[PDB]
Parts: structure tokens; sequence; C-alpha cells
């Protein structure tokens, strides 16, 4: 979508898997703000925006 | 009321000792006040700040 018509998805009920996505290539950018990308497999979060 | 300089001493020692405790639960300007989270949330090179 556009700019000022940004879309927003409900993430919410998973067995969430961020190995797949760190071991990606396809990112040229690449950077988390407080949370460091290897430690986000034991975090557990209430809900997540995407 | 005429006990009131024996009862002073304990009001204060309890109140010096309850405000050190509760001085545990503040950020300082960090990103949490408790020192677990921050050591399972965030990677070792960047912990020490």
């Amino acid at each position: 979508a556009s700019v000022y018509a940004w879309n927003r998805k409900r993430i919410s009920n998973c067995v969430a898997d961020y190995s797949v996505l760190y071991n990606s290539a396809s990112f040229s950018t690449f950077k988390c703000y407080g949370v460091s990308p290897t430690k986000l497999n034991d975090l557990c979060f209430t809900n997540v925006y995407a | 009321s005429a006990l009131g300089k024996l009862q002073n001493v304990v009001n204060q020692n309890a109140q010096a000792l309850n405000t050190l405790v509760k001085q545990l639960s503040s950020n300082f300007g960090a990103i949490s006040s408790v020192l677990n989270d921050i050591l399972s949330r965030l990677d070792p090179p960047e912990a020490e700040v």
C-alpha cells in the first residue's frame, strides 16, 4: 500500500519462529531496537504488529 | 504520647529501610528496572550500557 494508507496486520496465536527470518538474505536493512535478534526465540509477547 | 522519643527512632529506621527497598523499582535511564529482563532480552555486547 501507499505511505498515507499504510497497512497494519494483527498477529496473535502463534508459535512464532524468527530463525527463518534471521537466516534469510533478501533484506538489506535488518535493525532491531531494544531486542537482540538472536534472542527472539525464547521471548513471549502479548501481541505483535506488522 | 509519652513514649514518642523512643517511637520516632524506630519510625525513622523503618522509613529509611523502606526507602532503600523502594529504590530497586527505578529505571535510572535504562530500559527496565529488573536485571533479569535486561539480561534475557539484550545481546551481551550492549547489555553493559
